[PDB]
This record gives C-alpha cells, structure tokens and sequence, in this order.
C-alpha cells in the first residue's frame, strides 16, 4: 500500500539521480547509436 | 529710332560700346542695324569679318557701285553696314572724298522709314567733318562716350556736345584718386550724365581680339551686364 | 557734408578742377 | 598517463614539438602543398598506439593523404566535410557520433582560404567550444591552415591565447621555410616568440641549424647618383641581378626602378616570382623615375606582390620614406598563382574606331561584366549633345581616339564616348587629347557615368532605342542687300 | 632737332608724353621749345597756362598778328608755342582756317636755322590735315605712340606712319594676357619698335590735373624715369 | 571594461607587470619578510577604485600589513584564517559569503612552508576550481607562498600551465633578489622563461639597470620628404638643430637658408659651432630658393662651413656632397671676433654719385683693407660717352641699386665702381644699372678688376684738373611756375 | 493486483523527474542555501584596514 | 611700316598666342 509506494521512491529517486549524473554518458551513447552526421561524413579509415 | 554714338575723344571706346550695345539690343528680341561711319573701319573686325574684306558703303560709293549691296547679316536680328577700307593715298588726302559721301544720308533716311529695324546705331568719329555733322544731325538721339580723366574734363568745358546728348562714362578704373575726384565733380557739374557707367573690364579688351561683341564673348563679365543695363535704358527712354 | 568736404579737398588738391569750378 | 603527440618536423626540439592531449593548437601555412605535406609528415609521426582523426574538405581524403610503410600509427580516421561553416560548427558532434573522442588526435586541414569567410566573434566562440570539448574529452586538435591574408585572423588568435595552446606560422622563402612560434605550451614548459627556419626535401621537412630585415636592396637608378645610403644599402645596375640577389634575400627590401614602357612586364613577372617564392616578409617597392606608367600597370604591379609604386613626381627622399613606411609590414594581399590572368586585365577591350549602337552596347556590357576588373574603375561613359548648327556626324569626324580602349557611337542626335580605365577626375585631359578643338564650342551638355550600376543602367536604357535613330560616318556674317 | 610726336590713335598720351619729354630734355641742359599743333589746345594747360589765355600761333595767324609774340617761357631752357583756343564756329568748320596757316612752316624753319633751340618738340594731331602733313614734313624725326591693345595692333597694319618713325609703347599694364601676347608678337615682328616702354602710372594721369609735366610733378615716378630714358635715347640717336 | 591590475615591482615593464582581472597568478619567494613586503607593495600599488581582499594565516593581518598614506586604494578588507587546508578549499565560498567576487583582487598570503602538506592531486584540483571560479566571477587571485624546497611543487605548477596565468619565483642571493618568470600572460602578450634581478632599497623593490654617422639636418633640407636613414634626424627650424649641435662632436650638420635676413644668425651660429665643439665637425649650408651672393657665401665659408650647396643643385647631389665631405677636417682659421667677418661683407657703406675726391678716397680705402679677398674686391669701370651725349647726361642715365655702387664724372669720363663684382658677370651688373641697351650709351669701356690695376688707375685718376669735375643735373638744375610771355626771334 | 501495478507505475513516473529536477537544480539549491545562512567557517574576515 | 611675319610658327609662345586670339592669327597669315 503506502509503504510499498514509499519504497518505490527509495528506488526511483536515486535512479533519477544517478541517471542524471551519467547525462554525458547517455548522450554520447545515444549519439553513437543513432549516428546522425549532418555535415562531417567519414569517407573511410585508410590503411 | 536712330541713335548716334560719338566720342568726345578718339579711343574712349565708342566702337566697342557700339558693337556691344547692338548685340545686346538684338538679344532683347529686336532687329538692329549698326553703321560704321568712322573711316578707321574697326567696327567690322568686332563681328568676325575678314580683314581683307574691303567692301563698304563708303567704298561702294567711291567705286560708283550700289551701297546697299555692302550689307551683312550677323544674326537674324542684327545687321552691319561696313565703312570700307581706304587706300593710303585716300587716307592722307581726306578732302578728295569727304564731300562725295553726302548721298548716304538719304539712304539712311529711307531705311529709317523702311521700318525694318527698330534701332539704327551709328558709330561716328570726331573729325568735325561735313559727313559727321550730317549724320549726327540725322540721329534722333546722341550718346557721348567719355572717360573719367583730365582730358575729357577739359573737353566737356571747351567743345560742344551734340544737342541733348547724354554723357556715358566708359573705362572707369579702380583705385584712381583723380578719377574719383573728377567723377564727384561731374556728379553735380554735369546734368546730362547717364546713371550707368561701363567699367575697365578685361573682357572688353579681349573682345576685339576674339572678333566678337563683349555680350557674346563673355556674358558673365561685368561689362556685358553694364551694356545690358544701357540697352534697357535705351529701350525705356530712347523709344521715341 | 562728407561729399562737400571731399569735393573741396579735391578742388584744393587739383588746380585744374578749381580753374573750371569758378 | 595520457600520451603526448609530436608535430612532424625533423631536428625539432621537444619543447616546441610535444603536444599533450587536452588542448588546441593552430598552424597556418603559406601554401596548400606545404600544409598537406606537413599533414602527411605529422601522419607518419605518431606512435603505433596513437589514434588520429583527419578532416578533409572539397576532395577525397583517401586520395590525397597517404601513410609511410615503415613508421606511423597503425590506423587513422579520414573524415570528409563540405566546405561550409556548418561542417566546422558540427565537427564535435559529428566526431562524437562515430567516435568516442577521448584521448584522440584531431588534425584540421582546410581548403585554400577556407577560414576567410568565418566571422570573428563566431570564430572566437568556435575556438572556446573546441577548447572546452577537448579539455573535457582530453583530446587534442591540430589546425593546419593554408592562408595569405590572416593577419587580422592572426591578431584574433593572439587575442585568444587562453583558448589556444600553441600558435605557429610557416612562410615560404624561396628555398626554406620559417617557423615562427608565437607561443607553445606543453608538459615540458612554455616558449614564447621563437623564430626558426626549416627546409623541405622531397616532401620531408627538416629544421636548419629577422637576419636580413634591415638590409635594403635597390637599383642604382633609384638613387639618382646618391651613394649607398647606409651599411644596409646595396646598389645594383639593373633589376636583373637585383632579382637574383633577392632570391637569396629573406626579409630585405627591394626597390625596383622604372624607366621605360617595356620594363613593366619583366618587372611584373619578377615581382610575381619573388612574391610566390618568398612570402610577405619581403618589402617590394617599385620606383618610377620617368612618367612611363599607366594606372592599370600600377594595379598590375600591386597584384604581382609589390607593396606600392612610388610616383615619379615625388622626390628621392620621399621615395626613401615610402621605403621606410613598409618597414615592419607584411604583404597580406593575395597573389594568384597564374600570371597570365593578371596581364589579361591590362586591356580587355582591344577594339578601336567607329562602332555601331548594338556593337558598342555589347562591347561595353561585356567589359562591364568581366569579374577580373577593378570595381567602379572599369571606365567612364560620356554622352555629348552637340551645339545647335552642327550635326553628330561632324562631331564624329572631329573625334580621334588615341588608346586601344576607345569606342565611339552616334545615335539619337547624341554622341557617346567610352574611355577604358579612365578616371572621373582625369576626363577633360582625355577629351582634349581626343578632340582637336577645345570642348565647349562643340557640345552644350555632358552626362558622365563612371559607376558600375550607373553605366549598366545607361547601357540598358540605350538598348531601348529604335533603329533609324543610330548613326554612321563663331558666326560668319554673310552678304545681303539692305532694302 | 624737330622731333614730332604723333599718336597712332587718339588718347594714347601724345600730349602728356610730349610735355614730359620737354621737361626731361630741359633737365638735360638742351634748349627745348614745344609747339602745340593740336587744335584742342591741351599742351598749354600742361605748363600752368590759364584756361583763359586765348592767344596762340594759329589764332595769331588767323587774326593777322605776329605769332612770334604768342609764346611763353616756362624755365630758362623751355619755351612754349600754344595753338590758341578757337571759337566754337571755328571748330565747327575747320576747312575755313586749315589752309591759312602756311607761314608756320617758314617760321619753324627759321627757328631751326637759328640754333637757339637744340630741340623743338612738336605735339601733333591725327586728322590728315594739310598743316599736319607740312609739320611732319619739316620734322627731322617722328615718334608714333601706340598702346598695347587690339585697336593699335589693327591700326598698325592699315594706316601709314610717317617715314622713319619709331613706335613707342605707352600705357603698359601688368598681367593683361592679350596685352602680353600682343607685346611678344610686336617684339618679334615690329622692326621699328623702341626698346623702352612706359608703364601705366597714376603719375601720368595726375600730371595734367596739376597742370605740370610729369617730370616736375613727381620726379620719382616710374613713368618719369622712363621718359628720361627716352629723352636720353633721343639725344643719342635723334641728334 | 574590467580594469587590469599590476604587481608591486618598480622599473618593471607592463608585459611582466599587468595582471588582467579573471586569472590566477602564483608567486614563490625565499623569505617571509620579503613575502610580506611584496604583498604590501602589491596592496599599495593598486588604483584608488581597485577592490582588494587579503587572505593570510597564522597571524593577524591588521597589524602585519601596512598601506602607504600617499598612494594606493582608499581601503582594503582583510581575511584571517588558521593554517589549515580546509580554509584553502573553502576560500571561494567564504569570500562569496561576505564579498561579491565581481571585479575583485584577492591576495592569498601563506605561512612559511604552508604549501608543504597539500598533496599534488588535491593541489591540482584546487587550482582548477580556483581558475574556473575566477573565469566565472571575473576576479583575480594572488597567492604568495614562502618556501625553500618547492622544486616538486614548482614542477607541478609548471605542469598546471592551463590553470595558471603566470608563475614567477624570487630567490634571495645575498644582496639582490633574482626574479625568474617561468611564464606570464596578460592583455599585452605572453612571455616565457625570463630571468631578472630586483633589489630592495628602502622598502621599494626596484628592477636593476662616435656620432660620425649620425646626420643632423633641417627638415627644409628635405622638402616634404621624411628622413633618409635612421641616423638622419630632422629639425623644424635652424635653432633646434643648432641647440642639438651643442651635444655633437663630429656630426654632419646641414642648415637651411630660405631668406636673406637669416644670414647673420646662421653665420654667427656656424662660427659658434666651429669655435665650441672642435674641428672634428662638418658644417654645411643648403639654400632653398635664393638666399646668397658671392660675398655672403665667402662669409659663411670663413665662419666654419666646409661646403655650401647652391639652390640650383638637386637634393640627390646634396646628399652626394654630404657623403663626399665624409673624410674632411675643417683646417681653416676662424677668428674669435665675429664682428670682423660681419664687417667683411660690406666695406663701402656709401651709395650713389660722389665727389671725385670722395670717390677716390672711398675706393682706395676699400682696396686698402687687408680683410678682403685679393682681386675680388670690385670692378672699376671708366666709360667714355658716344659723342652724341655728354657725361652729366650719362650720369642721369645710371641708377645704381646696391650699397656698394658709386660713380663720378670727370675728364669726359663717367667712372663706375661696382663693389664685389666678378669680371665675368660685369655685363649683368651693367645691364642692371643701366637701361636695356647694354653699354650702347658709351663708345668704349676700360675694365680693371685687379688690385694693382685698380690702385694704379686711382693714382692716374687723381692727376686731373678739378675744373672738369661734374655734378648731377637734377641737383644743379633745381611751388608752381607761371609762364611769362616773350617774343620768339 | 492490476491497480497495484498501476499505482506503482504512477509513483515511479512521478518520482523519476522529481530526482531529475533535484539533480538538475542541485547547484542552484546549494547556492541559495549558501546565501541564506550556510556556515561561513574556517576563513574569517579580520577587518577593513583603511 | 615694317612687319616681319615670316618664321613665326617656329616659337611656342607665339603659337599659343596666335591660337588663343583669332585676330592676331588672321593678321599673321
Ligand atoms: N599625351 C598623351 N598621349 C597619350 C596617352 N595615352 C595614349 N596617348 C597617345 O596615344 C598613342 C597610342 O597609345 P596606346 O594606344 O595606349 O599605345 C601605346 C601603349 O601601348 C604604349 N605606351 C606608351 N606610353 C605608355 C605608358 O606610360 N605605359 C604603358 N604601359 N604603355 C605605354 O605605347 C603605345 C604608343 O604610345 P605613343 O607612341 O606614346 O603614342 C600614344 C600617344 O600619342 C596619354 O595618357 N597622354
Ligand atoms: N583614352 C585615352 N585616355 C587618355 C588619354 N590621355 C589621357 N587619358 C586619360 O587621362 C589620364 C591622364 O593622363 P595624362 O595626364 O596624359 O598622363 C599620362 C601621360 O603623362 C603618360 N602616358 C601614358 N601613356 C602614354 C602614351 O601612350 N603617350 C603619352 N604621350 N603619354 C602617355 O602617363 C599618364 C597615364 O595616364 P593614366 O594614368 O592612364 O590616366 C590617363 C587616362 O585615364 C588618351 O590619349 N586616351
Ligand atoms: N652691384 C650689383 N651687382 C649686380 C647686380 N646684378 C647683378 N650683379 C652682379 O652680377 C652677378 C650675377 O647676379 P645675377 O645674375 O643677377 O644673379 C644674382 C641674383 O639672382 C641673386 N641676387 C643677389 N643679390 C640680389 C638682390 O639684392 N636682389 C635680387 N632680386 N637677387 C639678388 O643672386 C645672384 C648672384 O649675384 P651675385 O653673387 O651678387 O653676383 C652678381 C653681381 O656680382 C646689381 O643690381 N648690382
Ligand atoms: N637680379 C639681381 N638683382 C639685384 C642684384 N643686386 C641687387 N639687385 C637689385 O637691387 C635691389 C636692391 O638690392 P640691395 O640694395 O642689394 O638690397 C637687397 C639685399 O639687401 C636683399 N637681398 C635680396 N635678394 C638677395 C640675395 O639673393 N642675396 C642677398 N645677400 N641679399 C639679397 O634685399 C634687398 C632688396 O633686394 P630686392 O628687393 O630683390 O631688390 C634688389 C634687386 O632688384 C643681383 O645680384 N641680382
Ligand atoms: N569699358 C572698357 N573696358 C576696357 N577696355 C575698353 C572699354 N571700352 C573700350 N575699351 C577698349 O578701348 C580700346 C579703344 O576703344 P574703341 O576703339 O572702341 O574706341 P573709339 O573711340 O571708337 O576709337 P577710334 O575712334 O579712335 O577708333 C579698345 O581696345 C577697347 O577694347
Ligand atoms: N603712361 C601713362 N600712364 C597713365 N596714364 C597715361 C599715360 N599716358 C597717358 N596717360 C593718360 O592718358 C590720357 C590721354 O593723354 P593725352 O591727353 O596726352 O592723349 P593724346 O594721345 O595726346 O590725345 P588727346 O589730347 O586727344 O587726349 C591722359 O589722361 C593721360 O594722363
Ligand atoms: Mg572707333
Ligand atoms: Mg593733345
């Protein structure tokens, strides 16, 4: 009931905190995944 | 009307002023005839006439030809009647031809009636000859051209000006004490003085060099404007 | 009076004017 | 822990050579080829475990950049961007998207005069953003800039020294190149205002282990009998051995001498060769002894690399003061590599005599639309209205052009003249040279067009004239009878 | 001896120059007599002769008196023979008295043969009168006075100067373009032109107002020095 | 907009002295008394409107820190803290609590060996935080650390060049303090690795401390044109040039003469220079339009000038002659009295016609003066008139123009003495002193231009009967004149 | 059961941005707390030495 | 009188004077 709801706070409030603390990591990973190069197009790593 | 110009002394500027006044009166939309009776024949050369041109009314009558064929058309409203050149034999013996030129008065009279020209300007010398007297008498009005110097001051008090002529001051200079004194004396000693005077303007000296009237050669010069004022005065006062 | 004084001065200065003046 | 990277210069001390990761370094180059060779030699310069990201514009990076088969890193990243400001702005995000940009090397090689269009404030903002991005990412960026007129940009870079971590410039000087390190900071200390000379051997840079700025090189005819004016004064007979000695010169002053018309082209070529072989450190001055120069010739010399051409009207020590004026100054103006395009602008019309309305309009419009001409100084368009009593054909007869760029056309009771490269002030002199009679007794009114827009408007207004109105080639008293 | 000054055109300054030349020569120690041939009688007024003095050689000859009594002595070395003021009627008809002045030529011949006068200046008119032709005929030298302007230049190509005359420039300005052009053309074309010219000076315009020759009026005047140089030149060449 | 502050060092260039607001600078010293003095000098070196806050440890700053009563800001605010690391960590927050950090200078005074217990990593983090804080708040922080063995810490500071806008060291060396600036940054550039010495005098740290080719000329010597070379020094008028000349010893001096009135002062000055600064000097005169005759040129030459350039010669030739006089000592003698030379320029002082005895005596005296050049004193000319005119008339025909021209009449011979004239230009003088017809007036002339010839001619001229001695016509010949009638016969 | 899951989801959803804004505005909260009273310890102002 | 109009066009100043004023040139031919 109320106790379990409060317990959910002791999980999601710290989640929101650590998730925000890794904001740069999340942004970097998302940019890696989606991969939108608008103007700088890698021609290819040469040997 | 017939306006006769004669100077109290040779070389005061009668011929130059005659040419300038004829040019100005013509520019005011009027037919003008200017006749040179002074034998020196220097009025022609102000109107871009070739020096070698010896034709003239005096010469036309001296050769028995018609004087009327010697006319010239300068502009649509200005005419010339050159005197003509005289030989050195003719120049050194003036009595042999002075009395043979009397016929010109009747021709001038019949022209004055022809109604063609609204002004008949005559350039006359001061030789006190029969021709000069007859032509001065023919003129309806007279203009006496003087300069502000001792010589003309004496001549005004010892020689007879034309009957009713107006004294016109020419060649007024700058920074001459004697000139100012004589002008002051004339301002109350003389009653026939015209209100307008022509200054010592280099344009007048150059105009004969350029064989043009001062009005045409340089209309922005003071002399051209003064001659314009004189032309207006002739219109307003010498109409009849 | 300026014009008359100047005229008298000139007449005294230049005798030719004074001769014809009177 | 983070490795340091080295610039690709042989015989260079580590103080000005090491670049620890986490900063921004800027390099300017005089020529594109020297920049690219420096890029390739930096490419071979990194260690096996070093990671390099290379940015290219207006070409394929896989075709122009190579790698040495013996030395260098195992693998580097070749990136291609459009020659636009937005690519440089997005660089950080675009590199993050495909690369985790931590402890990585970034080489920035741009096209020729690519940084000229970037505004100053936005350039400062981009530098600051790059600095923060690099410091946070612990990565290093190298900027290799071929440029000619970056003096204001160089002043900006000096004003932004906090954002940067090292500034150097490379100057072509005929046989060697000068490395001028304004400041360089690394893990081994800080150096400020170092000048060094380096040389290229088969596409490889070597340091050679300012000096002739004071020396003055001049022709004998420049000083009209005056001896050498100081210890730094040397005189040469003609502007040929002077050219050879200036080939050896680096930062001296060369004062050419002009006597006749024929000298202009060889002098133009020699100045072009010097300004291409040797950079802006040279001070090139052209002394005109005799009045045998055109304004277009002076513009040609200015474009070839001459600081200024001293007029013959000025006396000698005024020319010496002109020399003293360019002291401490660098020739920042751009000189095209091609020289023939410079001489093609001397006379682009090459048509003389009478021209038809359509032909004249076409010729003037073609000359006006030529991009390789000075603005508002291509020529002067004059319209003449003849005085009453004379026609346009008579005026056309009394009109004789003297130069190559003159064209004439009569139409609509109006005579049109076009003078090539003539100036507005010096128009009456040209008219007097052309017309035999003084101007004023032949025409009543004159309209003059000398600006590009005004001349174009006059041309397009003249074209709206129907045919049959075009053209092709003191009072005299008369006798009369008085009645 | 008999140095006749005649103006090419009236108003050039023949009378004032003649008075100045008389005064300059009398300063030089020569016996000088000036005889006014001008009917307008302006030469007398330049030597402090009152305007009322009607006597003159021409009037005396017309009235039958002896012209020898019509003279005035100005200084110990300068004598004057005025023309005499004529009546208005006489001026109106000059042809009634031009032919009655023949004896003046004989009188001047007698004065020349006398030797009392080492110089006899004559101020002449330009009217083509018989008397003036005779007076020029008896003149040993003639000076034609011109002014640098279009009028005199035109005259010099169409009117006949006396034979042997020398042209003298008077009323020379400063900075007149047409005048300078005419002066240079005259220098390079006129053979008889004299080396001396007389500049315009207020002294010459003021000399007649003071009824004195320009030399006596102000000896420091530039025109006075020019006239003195002309007098010396006449002494050197016209003697 | 933000003011730029300065370090308290005397005789220091602004490159190593200016400290713009918004940066961190570190100073290391050898002595704590030297640290206190430097801190106090920094305090008193700031402007009136400058805002300064002081942070010190292990002492009361109110008693140990002083301010000068004549220079420095109106007031400063101090901060006292225990010798602890936590104060250094919290410095930013503690200053923000009491002071708005915008446009403020903070001095961090530390105790002896105070920075010994701070670890390297925490020192780097503290420096980074301070740098970011200063950039955010546009404030400058000064830390003065008294220490002896901070070599490792100094190396760490060198490695922290990103967060440090300047690192300097000051070490005691017996009599002077040595200032070694590893790197410095300000608004006027960046300097690196400089070693300087400063000394402590009465509480002020002060930084420690032939003309054969220099060319001295008037600016008018180069019309419009600025100097040819570096040694070419221009002067506005020929008095500042003279005044500078009192310091030269062998320099090349070129004066400018544009008017004749400036001859006497120029000659006198040249005399003074030749009499004052030795014979190693070279004096020159350069005309501009026309300012000298022959006699005045000789006056200038005797006054001390080695060479005079005529106005005809172009400037290039002027510089050429300048370079030609290079090896030329002035070996002539210059008298002490300039009055002798000034008198030599004109010995006659009488003009116009004179009596025959007067003419003879004056000419003889001028020819008897020892202080005149030989055979250049003047020309004695005898003119015999063309028989057309006499001699008094010829005298009336000549108007001499100069002071030294005198004339007489005697024995039908008008004599002219043109003082200071050459034989070649005799005709020019005669044309100037006669009408245009060049000597056409007379028949023959007899010219004597040598001293023996002139003296013998004078002796011959003295042997004349006084009866043939003339007088001018204008004076002898001479109110209004009334004509008197007379009969002509 | 279903309502319990719904309420748990609702609580998680409401509390995730709660901590997101707690971290996002943490710096401003600390600054305001410093402003109010905080605890100005250690470094102490001595006085205005004029 | 005595007029020597030959060899006039050999002088520059006289040429300018003749060019400026038609009357002088008219006489000089
Ligand atoms: N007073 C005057 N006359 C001018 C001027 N421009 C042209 N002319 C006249 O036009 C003729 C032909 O000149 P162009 O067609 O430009 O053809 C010219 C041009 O190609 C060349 N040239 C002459 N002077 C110069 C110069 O100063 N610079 C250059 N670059 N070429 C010159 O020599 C050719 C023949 O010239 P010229 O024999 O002198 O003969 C010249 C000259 O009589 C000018 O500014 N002033
Ligand atoms: N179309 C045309 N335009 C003309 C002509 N003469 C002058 N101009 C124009 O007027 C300017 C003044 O030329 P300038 O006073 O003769 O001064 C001239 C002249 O003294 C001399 N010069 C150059 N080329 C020639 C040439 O071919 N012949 C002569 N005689 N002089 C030349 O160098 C100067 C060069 O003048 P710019 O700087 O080009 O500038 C010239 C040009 O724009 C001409 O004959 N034709
Ligand atoms: N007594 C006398 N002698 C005369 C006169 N005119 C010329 N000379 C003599 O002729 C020489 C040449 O002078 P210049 O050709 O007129 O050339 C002169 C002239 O251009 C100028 N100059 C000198 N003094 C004066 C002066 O007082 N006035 C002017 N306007 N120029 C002067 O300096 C030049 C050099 O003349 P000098 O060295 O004096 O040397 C003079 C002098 O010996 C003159 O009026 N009186
Ligand atoms: N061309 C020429 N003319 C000469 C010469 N000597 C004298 N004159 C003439 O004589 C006038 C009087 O000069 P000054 O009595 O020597 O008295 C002179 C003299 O003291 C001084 N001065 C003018 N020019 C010069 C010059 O070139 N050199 C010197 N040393 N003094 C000069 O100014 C005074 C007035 O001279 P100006 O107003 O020019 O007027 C000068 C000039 O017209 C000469 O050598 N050449
Ligand atoms: N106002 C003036 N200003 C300047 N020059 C003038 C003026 N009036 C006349 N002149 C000049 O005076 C000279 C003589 O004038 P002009 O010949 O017309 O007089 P004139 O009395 O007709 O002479 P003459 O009858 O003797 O031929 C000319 O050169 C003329 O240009
Ligand atoms: N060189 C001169 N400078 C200034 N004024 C002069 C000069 N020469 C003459 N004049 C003036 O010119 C006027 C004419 O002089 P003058 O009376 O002698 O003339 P003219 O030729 O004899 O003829 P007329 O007697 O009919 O005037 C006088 O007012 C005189 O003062
Ligand atoms: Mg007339
Ligand atoms: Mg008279």
């Amino acid at each position: 009931i109320i106790e379990i709801i409060v317990v959910c706070a002791l999980i999601f409030f710290p989640l929101g905190y650590l998730a925000r603390h890794s904001l740069r990591r999340i942004r970097d990973t998302l940019r890696l995944f989606f991969a939108k190069p608008r103007y700088v197009k890698p021609a290819g790593t040469l040997r | 009307a017939v306006l006769g110009l004669q100077g109290v002394r040779g070389g005061v500027g009668t011929t130059t002023i005659t040419a300038a006044l004829a040019w100005s009166l013509q520019m005011l939309g009027e037919n003008v005839l200017v006749v040179d009776a002074c034998p020196d024949n220097l009025l022609r050369l102000s109107f871009n006439v070739d020096f070698t041109h010896r034709q003239g009314w005096a010469r036309a009558m001296l050769d028995g030809q018609d004087w009327r064929d010697a006319g010239l058309r300068y502009t649509s409203q200005l005419d010339l009647l050159p005197f003509g050149q005289l030989s050195i034999e003719e120049q050194e013996n003036p009595q042999h031809w002075q009395t043979r030129l009397s016929d010109i008065c009747s021709g001038l009279q019949q022209l004055k009636a022809s109604g063609r020209y609204q002004w008949i300007l005559i350039d006359l010398p001061r030789d006190a000859s029969q021709i000069t007297h007859q032509l001065l008498s023919l003129c309806d009005h007279s203009l006496a051209i003087v300069n502000v110097d001792a010589n003309c001051h004496i001549r005004l008090h010892q020689q007879a000006l034309p009957d009713g002529a107006h004294i016109l001051i020419n060649n007024f200079r700058i920074g001459s004490q004697v000139q100012d004194d004589i002008y002051q004396l004339w301002l109350q000693s003389q009653r026939r003085l015209l209100p307008m005077l022509i200054h010592r303007d280099e344009a007048m000296a150059e105009c004969l060099a350029a064989k043009q009237p001062v009005g045409e050669y340089r209309s922005d010069a003071l002399a051209a404007e003064e001659i314009l004022t004189l032309a207006n005065w002739c219109l307003l006062n010498y109409s009849g | 009076i300026s014009q008359r004084e100047q005229l008298a001065a000139a007449l005294k200065r230049w005798p030719l004017l004074a001769e014809f003046a009177q | 822990v983070d490795p340091v990277f080295s610039i690709g210069i042989s015989s260079l001390w580590d103080e000005l050579r090491h670049m620890p990761a986490g900063g921004v370094w800027w390099f300017n180059v005089d020529r594109h080829e020297d920049a690219i060779s420096l890029a390739n030699q930096t490419i071979a310069s990194q260690a096996e475990t070093a990671h390099v990201a290379v940015i290219s514009m207006d070409s394929d990076p896989a075709k122009i950049f190579q790698l040495d088969d013996s030395q260098g890193p195992e693998k580097i990243k070749l990136f291609s961007m459009l020659n636009h400001e937005k690519g440089l702005y997005y660089l950080t995000r675009d590199l993050q998207c495909s690369i985790d940009p931590h402890n990585y090397l970034f080489i920035l090689v741009c096209a020729n005069n690519a940084w000229q269009n970037i505004p100053a404030e936005r350039l400062r903002s981009w530098l600051d953003k790059m600095n923060k991005w690099s410091r946070l990412n612990h990565c290093s960026l190298l900027v290799i800039n071929p440029g000619n007129n970056n003096d204001k940009q160089f002043s900006l870079l000096l004003e932004e020294y906090r954002s940067l971590f090292g500034l150097a410039s490379l100057r072509f000087q005929g046989d060697q190149h000068l490395l001028d390190i304004a400041f360089w900071c690394n893990e081994k200390g800080v150096s400020a205002r170092q000048q060094l000379s380096v040389q290229q051997q088969n596409g490889i840079w070597t340091l050679v282990q300012r000096s002739d700025e004071k020396r003055i090189l001049s022709n004998v005819a420049v000083l009209e009998g005056a001896p050498p004016l100081s210890e730094h004064w040397q005189l040469f007979n003609n502007n040929e051995v002077l050219f050879n000695e200036a080939r050896t010169a680096q930062a001296a002053t060369v004062v050419f001498s002009l006597q006749q018309n024929a000298q202009i082209e060889p002098l133009a070529r020699s100045i072009h060769t010097l300004r291409r072989q040797r950079g802006s450190a040279m001070k090139i001055l052209v002394r005109e002894n005799t009045a045998s120069l055109r304004a277009t010739d002076e513009r040609l010399l200015l474009a070839c690399g001459a600081n200024m051409v001293i007029p013959w009207n000025a006396p000698l020590s005024r020319c010496l003061t002109m020399i003293e004026s360019v002291q401490g100054q660098k020739f920042s103006r751009y000189v095209p590599e091609d020289i023939t395009t410079l001489l093609s602008m001397t006379q682009p019309l090459k048509l003389r005599g009478f021209q038809k309305w359509d032909v004249f309009c076409n010729a003037v419009n073609n000359m006006m639309n030529n991009p390789l001409l000075p603005a508002h100084g291509k020529g002067v368009l004059v319209a003449l209205r003849p005085v009453p009593g004379i026609r346009v054909e008579q005026a056309l007869t009394l009109c004789r052009p003297n130069r190559t760029g003159d064209i004439m056309t009569i139409g609509g009771n109006r005579l049109v003249l076009f003078l090539s490269f003539c100036r507005i002030n010096d128009l009456d002199t040209a008219l007097n040279h052309i017309f035999p009679l003084p101007t004023g007794d032949i025409f009543s009114n004159r309209m003059v067009w000398f600006e590009d827009d005004q001349i174009s408007a006059e041309l397009v207004q003249m074209r709206l004239l129907a045919p049959e109105q075009w053209g092709m080639p003191r009072r005299i008293p008369e006798p009369m009878r008085l009645l």
